C-alpha cells in the first residue's frame, strides 16, 4: 500500500538528525562539555579571551573560586 | 459603502491591506502602552553608567546603589 | 577562517562532481512590460535596504520617530507601488 | 481495500465521499 | 487493527521459508505475498493464486533458476512461463 | 596573513580594470560582481558587517541583476582575449607598480574598544531615524521621484 | 585482484547503473504513444522499473519510435537522436515503425524507423501492447546487462 | 517578431505539431500550424483495397476514437448498399460508440491537464481507460484498433457476460469523473489558465468549420445525434451540454458533461439490448458464419468471393457524418460498381479546429497556445490522414 | 434536449468568497483528494509475475495450426494472402508429392503485418491463427519476418492453448 | 573535529538529498495509483544511487556555447545550495554568522545567476526565455520573501537565526503572523522553482529552458543543488515559523522535532506539485507584484507598530 514509501523516508530522516546530533556533541566534545561560548559580542570575546589566559591556553578550562 | 461591500468581496486583499495600514497607524496612538516602548528601550543598561563627584547638596543615589534614592523599575518588575 | 574552510570544501565539492563528469565518460526579445517591472525592483531593493536597519532602530530611545520615519518609509513606496497601478504602468 | 477503518476513515474524510462503495480495486 | 495488519506483515515475511527463501524473493519480485501453490510446470516455475488480492495480482508466477540452463535467477523474462500455463496466468482461462 | 588586506585591494583593482577594459556587458556586470563581492570582503574585514552585507544584496544583488536583464535586450552582439591579454599587461604593470615600492597587514583596526556593548556597525546607520533624519527623507523622495522620472522617460 | 575480474566487475555495475535507469523520451508519432501513455500509467507503471520518460533529447537515453515515421519526420527522429547524449538506445515501437506497416508501399511513409536511426529492439503489434513494450524495454535491460566495455577496453 | 518552430518533439504538444510561432515578447503574434508530419497516404491506400480491407484503415483514422470512426465508413457502406444493420447490432455500435466518447474525454480532458502541469488527473483516468480497453479487448481482441463495427454490423456477438461488466464500471465510472472535478473544475489556477482564453464567437465557430463541442461550447446547438439520428441513437435519450460564455473553460466543463451524459446512454444500452442477430443477414454483404460455409456449398462461395474479391456496392457517393467525439466524422466515399472504393476523402474534425488555432490565439502567450491545443483534441492522424 | 454547463452580495456571501480566496480553500479541497487516493491500494501489477488479463479473442502472434493427425492445415488456397490488407503474407505452392495441396513458401512479414485478425477470419481449414503470445520483441528486424517453418514451429508450441482459445470462440464465430 | 563536522551536516543531507528524489517518486505515485519504483534494490532505496550513475556516465555533451559561463553555473549552484546549510540554526548551528538571516539572504539570491548565465550560456532559444522568465520570476519573489523575513526579525530582535530558538519557547511564530507563512511557503514553492509556481522547466510549455542542453554530470550539480534547497527552504520555515521544541540539557529533541517538521513540509511541496496545474509566467508575477506585495508591505507596518503599542520591543541579546 502506502507503507513503501517509510522506507526512503526512513534513510532521508535517519540523515537530517544526524547533523543536527553530530554538530550538538562534536562541540561538547571539543569545548570540554560545556556548549561553545557564543560570541556576539565583544564583551563576550574578551570574556572568553580572559578566560583562556586565566588557565591553560583553553578557555573551556575553567577555575573557580579555589584559585 | 455598498463597493466597499463587493470589496469585501472582490478585490478582498487590498480592503484588508489598508485596513492593517490604518490599524498600525491607529493602535500606537491609543495603548496604555505605548509609552513604555521609549522607556524600556531607554532604561536597558547597554552603558556604563558614570559615577558622579558627591561634591554636596546630591540628592541623587546615595553611593549604592542599593540605597532607596534614585530611578526605580518597578513599574517594570510587575508590568 | 571557520567559514572560509567550509566554502572552499564546499567549491571544492562542486568542481570536483563537474570534472568528474567531463573526466569519466571517456568511455531579440521585446520585454518593455518587463523592464519596467525590472527597474521597480532595483528601486524596492533599495527601499527594503533602507528598511532593514529597523531591527536596531527599534531599540531606539526616540521610538516614536522611529515609528514615524518608518511608516513613512514604506507608505510612501507603497503608493509608488499603487501608482504604477494607477497608471497601469506595470498593467 | 484492505482500509483497515482507519486509513478508510482519512480518506473518506478528505476526499468527502465514500470511495468505499464505488472503489479502485474491481473484485469478483 | 493495525496490530493485526503487523501480524499479516510478519506472517508474510515467515511465509516464503526461512530469512534467506524471502530475501530471494524480495531480491527478484521486490514483492511479499503469500498465497496456494496452484501448480509447479515441469520447467522450473511455481505458481500462486489468492482470491482476496484484485483481478490484476491474484495470479502470480515465481520464476525459477536455469529453466533451460540460462541463469535465469536474475534475468526474469516473461516468455519463460510454458504455453499451457500462459493463459491460467493471463486470465485466459479460470481453469488451472 | 596580515596581507589579505592588499590582496583584496589588488583582486578589487583587477575587477575594475576589467569593468575598464569595457568587455561584453554581461562579461562587465560579471566583473563588478566580482569586485562588488571583494567589496563587501574588504569592509567586513574592519568590521563593518551590515555595511558589508548591503553591497551583496544590493549590488551582489539586483544592481547587476537588472544590468543583466537589460543587457540581455539590449545588447545583442557577444577581441575579449585581447582584452583579456591586455588585462594581464594591466596586471604586471599594477604588479611591477608595487614592486616600485618593493625596493623602497601593520595598522589595520587602528583603535577598537576591547570592551563594549552598543557598538557595531548599524547603530550608526541606523541614527537614520534618529539625529541625522535629513539623509533619510531626502533619500525616501529621491525614490519617490524616481519613480516617476521613469515612469515618463519611458513612456 | 586478476585486474580481469576486477573489470568485469565493475562493467557489472556500470551496466546495472544503466540498465536499471532508462530514461525513455518523448517519442510518440502514430497512436502507439496511447499504448506506451498506457504503460507509463497505473496498471504497468514503467517508473517502477526505472524509466522516468524524460522530454528532452539531452537527458534521455532509450528513444521509443513509437508510431509512423513519415518521411517529413524523418529528418528530425534523426535530429533529435543525434543530439540525445552518447549512450543512446532506440526501441522501435509498432508494425509502423519496426517495418513500414499498413502504409508500407505509402509514398510519404519510411518504410522502417531502422533507415533512419540504428534501432536495437524492435516490439511487434499494430498497437503492440503495453506489455509488450514492457517486455521490450526489459529485453533492452537484458542487452544491456551483456554489453562489456571495459572487458574489452582491457582487453584491447 | 521572433521565429520559432513549437517542434515536432515537444512534450506538450500532442504528437508531432510544428507550430511555427511568431512572438511579440512572450506573446504570439503569428499561429502558422505545419500539417503533415503524419500524412501516410490512408486516403489513397484505401483506393487500391476492398470495403472490408479498408474498414481497419479507418481505426486508425483518429485511434483515441478507435470504433466511433469504424461506424462512419459503416454507416457509409450500408447507405450506399442500401442495407441497414440488424437492431442488437445497432445498439451494440452505441454502446460501444459511448464508451469510445468517455474514452475520447478521458484523453482529451487528462492530456490538456498534463500539458497544462496537472499530471495526476491523468493517471487516475487512465486506470478506468485501461478497464475500459479491456472491454474493447474481449469484444474484439485487441485492445484498441478492434475492427468490431463492419460494414454491416459487428463482427461477432458480445462475449456472453461482457454486459455485467460493462455495468460495473459504469455504475462506478461516475465517482472517477467527480474525483477529477474537485482538483480542476474549480480549481483556483486551473481556471486562470482556461477561463477566457480562446474564446471563438458564435457566427466565427460555424464559419471556419469547427461542428464539434467547439461550436457547442460557443451556445450554438447543434448535436448531429439529435438532429440527425444515426444507427439508435434515437432510441435513447441524452442531453446535449451546450456552454456559454465559449472558452476553454467553458467547452471543457461541456467535455465532462458527456462524459456524463454518454454514462446515461451506456446504461440505456445495457438497460434495452435486443435479442437477436449482429449482422446482417445477406451473405451478399455479411460473411457467411463458419458453421455454415464449412457445411453449405452456397456459404462457401459467398465467404470465398466475399473475401477475395469483396462486396461490390452499387455505383454512387454519400458523405455520413456522425458526431465522433472530437466533432463531425464524415466519410464521402464515391464508389464505381467496384469492390473497392474509388475516393474516400475523411473529413477530420480537426483539419478545421487548427485552422482555428490562428483565430483563436491572437495577442496571446506561449502558454496559451498550449491550452488551445488541447482544448481542440487534436489528433494528428485525423488532420493529416 | 440541451443542458447549460456554466450558465451561472450580502455581507455572508462576500465574506465567504474572501474566506476562500484568502485561505485558499478551493486548493486545499484538491489536496485532500490526493492524499485520499495515497491511501488506496495502487493498481500496477507485478509485470513479469502477474501478468495483464488477456481473453480468447486476443490476436496476439500468428501460427500456423496442423491436424492432430499431424498434417499442416493450410492448404494453399491463398485467401489469407487476398484478404491481408497489408500484403504481409506471401505465399507460392506446388503439389506435394503426395499430390496433395501445400504451400511451398509461407512469409508472414510481422512487421508489415497490422494484426487485424482477417486472416484468423478468412482461413477456410483455419490454419492460420492469431496465436495468444504478445511477448516476441526480437533484437534484429530479420527475426520479425517468419517463414513456414517458424510459424509452423510457432503453432507447434502453443497448439494447446491456441486450441483451447479457438474452443471458447467458435460458437461466436 | 571540525572537519567530522563538515562530513556531518554536508554527507549526512546529500544522502537524505538523494532519498528525497525516492520519496518524491513514491508519493507522486501513490497519489496517482501506482507503486512508484520499488523494483531496483529494496522498496527502490538503491533507485537514487543507480541513475546518479547512469547520469555521471552518459556523455556531458558541450553544445557548439560559452564553455566557462556553461560549465560555471552549475557549479555556483550546487555551492551555494551546500552553504546555505552552514549556518542555518539547528542546536549549535555550525557556524554562528551573527547576522546568519542575511546571509541566507544574500546567497539565495545569487543562485538566480546560475540560471541566467545557464540560459545566455545555453545559446538555444528555449534556454533564453527560461532564463528571461526565471529571472523576473525568482528576483521578484525574492522582494516578499525579503519584506516577509524582514518583518519577522522585528519580532525576534536580531538577524541570527539562533535567536528564534528563545523566541519560540513559548509558542512557534505561526500563531502569530501566520498570515506571512502562507507567503513564506508559497514564496518558498517559487524560489525552488517547484510546481505550482515551475515555468522555469515548465516541459509542457517550454521544453527545460534551464537545463535544455544540460545533460549527464551538469544536470546532476543543478538537480542536485534544486532538491537540497527544496528542503533548506522548508528547514528555513521549520526554524522560523514552526520552532521545534528546544531543551539545553537535551539539545537532540530539537533535531528529531526539526526532523519530523522538515520532512513533512517537504511532502508538501511533493503533494502540491501532484495537486495543481502550473501558473501562468503573467499570473505568477502578478500574485506577487499584485496579489501579494501589497498584503506584505502592510504587515509589515503592523508588525512596526505591533511592538511599540505592545511595549514588546524585543532583547537584542
Ligand atoms: C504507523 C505505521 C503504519 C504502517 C502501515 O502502513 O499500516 C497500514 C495499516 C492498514 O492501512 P493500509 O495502508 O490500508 O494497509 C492495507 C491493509 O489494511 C494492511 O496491509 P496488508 O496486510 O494487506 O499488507 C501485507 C503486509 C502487512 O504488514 C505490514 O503492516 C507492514 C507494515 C510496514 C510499515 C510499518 O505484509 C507485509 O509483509 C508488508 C511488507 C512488510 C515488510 C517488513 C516491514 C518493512 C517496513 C519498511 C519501513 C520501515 O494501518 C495503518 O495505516 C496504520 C497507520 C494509520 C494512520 C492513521
Ligand atoms: C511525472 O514523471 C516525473 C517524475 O516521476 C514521477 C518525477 O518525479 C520528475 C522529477 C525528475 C525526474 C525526471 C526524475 C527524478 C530524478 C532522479 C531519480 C534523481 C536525479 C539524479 C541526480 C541529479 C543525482 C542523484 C545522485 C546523488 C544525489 C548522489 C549523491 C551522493 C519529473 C519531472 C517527471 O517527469
Ligand atoms: C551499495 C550501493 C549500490 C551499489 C551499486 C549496486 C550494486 C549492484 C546491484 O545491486 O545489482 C543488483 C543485481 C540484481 O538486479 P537485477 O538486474 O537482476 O534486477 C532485479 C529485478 N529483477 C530480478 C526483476 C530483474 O544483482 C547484483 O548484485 C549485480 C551486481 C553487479 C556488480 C556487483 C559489484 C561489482
Ligand atoms: C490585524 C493585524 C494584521 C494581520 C491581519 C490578518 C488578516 C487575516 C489574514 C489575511 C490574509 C490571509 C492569507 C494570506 C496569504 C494569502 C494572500 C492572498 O491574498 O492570496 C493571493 C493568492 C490568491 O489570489 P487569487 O485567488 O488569484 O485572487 C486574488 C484576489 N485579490 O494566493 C494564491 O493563489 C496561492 C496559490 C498557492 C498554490 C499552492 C497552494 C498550496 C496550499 C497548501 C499550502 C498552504 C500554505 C501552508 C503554510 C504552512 C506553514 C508555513
Ligand atoms: C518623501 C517623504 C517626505 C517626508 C517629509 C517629512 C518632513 C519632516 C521630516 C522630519 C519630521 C520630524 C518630526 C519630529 C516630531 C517630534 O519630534 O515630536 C515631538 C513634537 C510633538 O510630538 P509628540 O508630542 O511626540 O506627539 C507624537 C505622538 N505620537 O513635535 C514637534 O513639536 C516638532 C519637533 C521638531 C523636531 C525637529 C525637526 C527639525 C527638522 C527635521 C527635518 C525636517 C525639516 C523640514 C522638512
Ligand atoms: C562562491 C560565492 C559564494 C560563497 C559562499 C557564500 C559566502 C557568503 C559570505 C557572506 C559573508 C560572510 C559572513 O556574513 O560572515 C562571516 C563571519 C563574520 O560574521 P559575524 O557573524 O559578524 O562574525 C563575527 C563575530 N563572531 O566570519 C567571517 O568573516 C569569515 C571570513 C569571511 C568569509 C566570507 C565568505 C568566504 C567565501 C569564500 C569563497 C569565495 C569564492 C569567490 C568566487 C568568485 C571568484 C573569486
Ligand atoms: C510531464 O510532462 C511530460 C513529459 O515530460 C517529462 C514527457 O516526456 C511525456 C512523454 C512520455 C511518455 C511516456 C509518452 C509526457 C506524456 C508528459 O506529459
Ligand atoms: S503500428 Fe498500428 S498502431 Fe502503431 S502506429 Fe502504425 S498503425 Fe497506429
Ligand atoms: S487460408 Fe488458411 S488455408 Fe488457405 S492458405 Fe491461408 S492459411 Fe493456408
Ligand atoms: S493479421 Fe491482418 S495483416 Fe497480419 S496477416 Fe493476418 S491479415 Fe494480413
Amino acid at each position: 500500500m502506502w507503507f513503501e514509501i517509510l522506507p526512503g523516508l526512513a534513510i532521508m530522516g535517519v540523515c537530517l538528525v544526524i547533523p543536527g546530533v553530530s554538530t550538538a556533541y562534536i562541540h561538547k566534545f571539543t569545548n570540554g562539555g560545556k556548549e561553545k561560548r557564543v560570541a556576539r559580542v565583544q564583551y563576550q570575546w574578551y570574556l572568553m579571551e580572559r578566560d583562556r589566559r586565566i588557565s591553560g591556553v583553553n578557555r573551556y578550562y575553567v577555575s573557580k573560586g579555589l584559585e | 459603502s455598498a463597493f466597499l461591500k463587493n470589496a469585501w468581496a472582490k478585490e478582498p486583499v487590498l480592503v484588508v491591506s489598508f485596513s492593517v495600514w490604518g490599524l498600525a497607524i491607529i493602535m500606537p496612538m491609543i495603548s496604555p502602552y505605548t509609552k513604555y516602548a521609549s522607556m524600556i528601550n531607554k532604561a536597558t543598561p547597554y552603558n556604563y553608567p558614570v559615577p558622579v563627584r558627591d561634591d554636596g547638596n546630591m540628592p541623587d543615589v546615595p553611593s549604592h546603589p542599593q540605597d532607596p534614592l534614585g530611578p526605580s523599575l518597578d513599574w517594570l518588575k510587575n508590568l | 577562517m571557520n567559514l572560509y574552510t567550509v566554502i572552499f570544501i564546499n567549491i571544492l565539492l562542486s568542481l570536483t562532481l563537474i570534472l568528474v563528469a567531463f573526466w569519466l565518460p571517456q568511455m531579440l526579445p521585446f520585454s518593455m512590460k518587463f523592464f519596467l517591472v525590472a527597474i521597480t525592483f532595483l528601486l524596492f531593493d533599495l527601499e527594503i535596504a533602507l528598511l532593514l536597519p529597523l531591527p536596531w532602530a527599534i531599540q531606539t530611545i526616540k521610538t516614536s520617530t522611529m515609528m514615524i520615519m518608518a511608516f513613512i518609509l514604506v507608505t510612501i513606496l507603497s503608493l509608488g507601488l499603487a501608482y504604477e497601478w494607477t497608471q497601469k504602468g506595470l498593467e | 481495500a484492505s482500509a483497515t477503518r482507519v486509513i478508510q476513515k482519512l480518506r473518506n474524510w478528505a476526499s468527502g465521499q465514500d470511495l468505499q462503495a464505488k472503489l479502485q480495486l474491481r473484485y469478483q | 487493527e493495525l496490530v493485526e495488519v503487523l501480524k499479516r506483515g510478519v506472517q508474510q515475511v515467515t511465509g516464503h521459508g526461512g530469512l534467506r527463501g524471502l530475501l530471494r524473493v524480495f531480491f527478484r519480485a521486490n514483492d511479499i505475498r503469500i498465497g496456494t501453490l496452484v501448480g509447479e510446470d515441469k520447467y522450473g516455475n511455481k505458481y500462486y493464486e489468492d482470491n482476496k488480492q484484485f483481478f490484476g495480482r491474484h495470479r502470480w508466477v515465481i520464476y525459477t533458476t536455469e529453466m533451460n540452463g540460462k541463469n535465469t535467477f536474475w534475468d526474469v523474462d516473461g516468455s519463460m512461463v510454458p504455453p499451457e500455463w500462459h493463459r491460467w496466468l493471463h486470465c485466459m482461462t479460470d481453469d488451472p | 596573513m596580515n596581507n589579505y588586506i592588499f590582496v583584496l585591494s589588488s583582486l578589487f583593482l583587477v575587477g575594475c580594470l576589467g569593468l575598464a577594459l569595457k568587455p561584453s556587458p554581461i562579461y562587465g556586470g560579471l566583473g563588478l560582481i566580482v569586485s562588488g563581492f571583494v567589496g563587501c570582503l574588504m569592509v567586513l574585514g574592519f568590521g563593518g558587517s551590515f555595511l558589508g552585507l548591503m553591497v551583496f544584496l544590493i549590488y551582489l544583488g539586483g544592481m547587476l541583476v537588472v544590468f543583466g536583464y537589460t543587457t540581455a535586450m539590449a545588447t545583442e552582439e557577444y577581441s575579449n582575449w585581447l582584452i583579456l591579454g591586455f588585462l594581464v599587461l594591466g596586471v604586471i604593470m599594477e604588479v611591477f607598480l608595487i614592486c616600485v615600492l618593493n625596493y623602497y597587514g601593520d595598522w589595520l583596526m587602528y583603535e577598537v574598544d576591547d570592551v563594549g556593548v552598543m557598538l557595531e556597525g548599524g547603530i550608526g546607520v541606523a541614527a537614520m531615524y534618529s539625529c541625522a533624519t535629513w539623509m533619510m527623507v531626502v533619500a525616501g523622495w529621491s525614490l519617490f521621484a524616481g519613480i516617476f522620472i521613469i515612469i515618463e522617460i519611458t513612456r | 585482484s586478476r585486474a580481469e575480474y576486477v573489470v568485469t566487475k565493475l562493467d557489472d555495475l556500470i551496466n546495472w547503473a544503466r540498465r536499471s535507469s532508462l530514461w525513455p523520451m518523448t517519442f510518440g508519432l502514430a497512436c502507439c504513444a496511447v499504448e506506451m501513455m498506457h504503460m507509463a500509467a497505473p496498471r504497468y507503471d514503467m517508473d517502477r522499473f526505472g524509466v522516468v520518460f524524460r522530454a528532452s533529447p539531452r537527458q534521455a537515453d532509450v528513444m521509443i519510435v513509437a508510431g509512423t515515421l513519415t518521411n517529413k519526420m524523418a529528418p528530425a527522429l534523426r535530429k533529435v537522436y543525434d543530439q540525445m547524449p552518447e549512450p543512446r538506445y532506440v526501441v522501435s515501437m509498432g508494425s509502423c515503425a519496426n517495418g513500414g506497416g499498413y502504409y508500407h508501399y505509402s509514398y510519404s511513409v519510411v518504410r522502417g524507423c531502422d533507415r533512419i536511426v540504428p534501432v536495437d529492439i524492435y516490439v511487434p503489434g499494430c498497437p503492440p501492447t503495453a506489455e509488450a513494450l514492457l517486455y521490450g524495454i526489459l529485453q533492452l535491460q537484458r542487452k544491456i546487462k551483456r554489453e562489456q566495455k571495459l572487458k574489452i577496453w582491457y582487453r584491447r | 517578431n521572433m521565429t520559432l518552430n513549437f517542434g515536432p518533439q515537444h512534450p506538450a504538444a500532442h504528437g508531432v505539431l510544428r507550430l511555427v510561432l511568431e512572438l511579440s515578447g512572450e506573446m504570439v503574434r503569428k499561429c502558422d500550424p505545419h500539417i503533415g508530419l503524419l500524412h501516410r497516404g490512408t486516403e489513397k491506400l484505401i483506393e487500391y483495397k476492398t470495403y472490408l480491407q479498408a474498414l481497419p484503415y479507418f481505426d486508425r483514422l483518429d485511434y483515441v476514437s478507435m470504433m466511433c470512426n469504424e461506424q462512419a465508413y459503416s454507416i457509409a457502406v450500408e447507405k450506399l448498399l442500401n442495407i441497414q444493420p440488424p437492431p442488437r447490432a445497432q445498439w451494440i455500435r452505441v454502446l460501444f460508440g459511448e464508451i469510445t466518447r468517455i474514452l475520447n474525454h478521458i484523453m482529451a480532458v487528462t492530456t490538456h491537464a498534463l500539458d497544462i502541469g496537472a499530471m495526476t488527473p491523468f493517471f487516475w483516468m487512465f486506470e478506468e481507460r485501461e478497464k475500459m480497453f479491456e472491454f474493447y479487448e474481449r469484444v474484439s481482441g485487441a485492445r484498441m484498433h478492434a475492427a468490431y463495427i463492419r460494414p454491416g454490423g459487428v463482427h461477432q456477438d458480445l462475449p456472453l457476460g461482457l454486459l455485467d461488466d460493462i455495468y460495473e464500471f459504469s455504475k462506478n465510472f461516475s465517482l472517477r469523473i467527480d474525483e477529477v472535478e474537485e482538483m480542476l473544475t474549480n480549481n483556483r489556477i486551473w481556471r486562470n489558465r482556461t477561463v477566457d482564453i480562446g474564446v471563438v464567437t458564435a457566427e466565427d465557430a460555424l464559419n471556419y468549420g469547427f461542428s464539434g463541442v467547439m461550436l457547442r461550447g460557443s451556445g450554438i446547438q447543434w448535436d448531429l445525434r439529435k438532429t440527425q439520428p444515426y444507427d439508435v441513437y434515437d432510441q435513447v435519450e441524452f442531453d446535449v451540454p451546450i456552454g456559454s460564455r465559449g472558452d476553454c473553460y467553458d467547452r471543457y466543463l461541456c467535455r465532462v458533461e458527456e462524459m456524463r451524459q454518454s454514462l446515461r446512454i451506456i446504461e440505456q444500452c445495457l438497460n434495452k439490448m435486443p435479442p437477436g442477430e449482429i449482422k446482417v443477414d445477406d451473405a451478399k454483404v455479411s460473411p457467411p458464419k463458419r458453421a455454415e460455409m464449412k457445411t453449405s456449398m452456397e456459404s462457401l462461395i459467398h465467404h470465398f468471393k466475399l473475401y477475395t474479391e469483396g462486396y461490390q456496392v452499387p455505383p454512387g457517393a454519400t458523405y455520413t457524418a456522425i458526431e465522433a467525439p472530437k466533432g463531425e466524422f464524415g466519410v464521402y466515399l464515391v464508389s464505381d460498381g467496384s469492390s473497392r472504393p474509388y475516393r474516400c476523402k475523411i473529413k477530420a474534425p480537426g483539419f478545421a479546429h487548427l485552422a482555428g488555432l490562428d483565430k483563436m490565439s491572437k495577442g496571446h502567450m506561449l502558454a496559451d497556445v498550449v491550452a488551445i491545443i488541447g482544448t481542440q483534441d487534436i489528433v494528428f492522424g485525423e488532420i493529416d490522414r | 434536449t440541451y443542458k447549460y454547463v456554466n450558465k451561472k452580495v450580502d455581507m455572508k456571501s462576500a465574506t465567504d468568497n474572501a474566506a476562500r480566496i484568502l485561505m485558499w480553500t478551493e486548493l486545499i479541497r484538491g489536496l485532500g483528494m490526493t492524499l485520499s487516493y495515497l491511501f488506496r491500494e495502487p493498481a500496477t501489477i507485478n509485470y513479469p509475475f502477474e501478468k495483464g488479463p488477456l481473453s480468447p479473442r486476443f490476436r496476439g502472434e500468428h501460427a500456423l495450426r496442423r491436424y492432430p493427425s499431424g498434417e499442416e492445415r493450410c492448404i494453399a488456397c491463398k485467401l489469407c494472402e487476398a484478404i491481408c490488407p497489408a500484403q504481409a503474407i506471401t505465399i507460392e505452392a506446388e503439389p506435394r508429392a503426395d499430390g496433395s495441396r501445400r504451400t511451398t513458401r509461407y512469409d508472414i512479414d510481422m512487421t508489415k503485418c497490422i494484426y487485424c485478425g482477417f486472416c484468423q477470419e478468412a482461413c477456410p481449414v483455419d490454419a492460420i491463427v492469431e496465436g495468444p503470445n504478445f511477448e516476441f520483441s526480437t533484437e534484429t528486424h530479420e527475426e520479425l519476418l517468419y517463414n513456414k517453418e517458424k510459424l509452423l514451429n510457432n503453432g507447434d508450441k502453443w497448439e494447446a492453448e491456441i486450441a483451447a482459445n479457438i474452443q471458447a470462440d467458435y460458437l461466436y464465430r | 573535529m571540525f572537519f567530522i563536522n563538515i562530513l556531518t551536516l554536508l554527507v549526512p543531507i546529500l544522502i537524505a538529498m538523494a532519498f528525497l528524489t525516492l520519496v518524491e517518486r513514491k508519493i507522486l505515485g501513490y497519489m496517482q495509483l501506482r507503486k512508484g519504483p520499488n523494483i531496483v534494490g529494496p522498496y527502490g532505496i538503491l533507485q537514487p544511487f543507480a541513475d546518479a550513475m547512469k547520469l555521471f556516465m552518459k556523455e556531458p555533451m558541450r553544445p557548439l556555447t560559452s564553455m566557462s559561463l556553461f560549465i560555471i553555473a552549475p557549479t555556483l549552484s550546487l555551492t551555494l545550495a551546500l552553504s546555505l546549510w552552514v549556518p542555518l540554526p539547528m542546536p549549535h548551528p555550525l557556524i554562528n554568522l551573527n547576522l546568519g538571516i542575511l546571509f541566507i539572504l544574500a546567497t539565495s539570491s545569487l543562485s538566480v545567476y546560475s540560471i541566467l548565465w545557464s540560459g545566455w550560456a545555453s545559446n538555444s532559444k528555449y534556454s533564453l526565455f527560461g532564463a528571461l522568465r526565471a529571472v523576473a520570476q525568482t528576483i521578484s519573489y525574492e522582494v516578499t520573501m525579503a519584506i516577509i523575513l524582514l518583518s519577522v526579525l522585528l519580532m525576534n530582535g536580531s538577524y541570527s537565526l539562533q535567536t528564534l530558538i528563545t523566541t519560540q519557547e513559548h509558542m512557534w511564530l505561526l500563531l502569530p503572523a501566520w498570515p506571512m507563512a502562507m507567503m513564506w511557503f508559497i514564496s518558498t514553492l517559487a524560489e525552488t522553482n517547484r510546481a505550482p509556481f515551475d515555468l522555469t522547466e515548465g516541459e509542457s510549455e517550454l521544453v527545460s529552458g534551464f537545463n535544455v542542453e544540460y545533460a549527464a554530470g551538469p544536470f546532476a550539480l543543478f538537480f542536485m543543488a534544486e532538491y537540497t534547497n527544496i528542503i533548506l527552504m522548508n528547514a528555513l520555515t521549520t526554524i522560523i515559523f514552526l520552532g521545534p521544541l528546544y531543551y539545553i540539557n537535551l539539545p537532540e529533541l530539537y533535531s528529531t522535532n526539526f526532523m519530523m517538521e522538515a520532512l513533512l513540509l517537504s511532502s508538501t511541496f511533493l503533494w502540491i506539485r501532484a495537486s495543481y496545474p502550473r501558473f501562468r509566467y503573467d499570473q505568477l508575477m502578478h500574485l506577487l507584484w499584485k496579489n501579494f506585495l501589497p498584503l506584505t508591505l502592510a504587515l509589515c507596518m503592523w508588525h512596526i507598530s505591533l511592538p511599540i503599542f505592545t511595549a514588546g520591543v524585543p532583547p537584542y541579546m
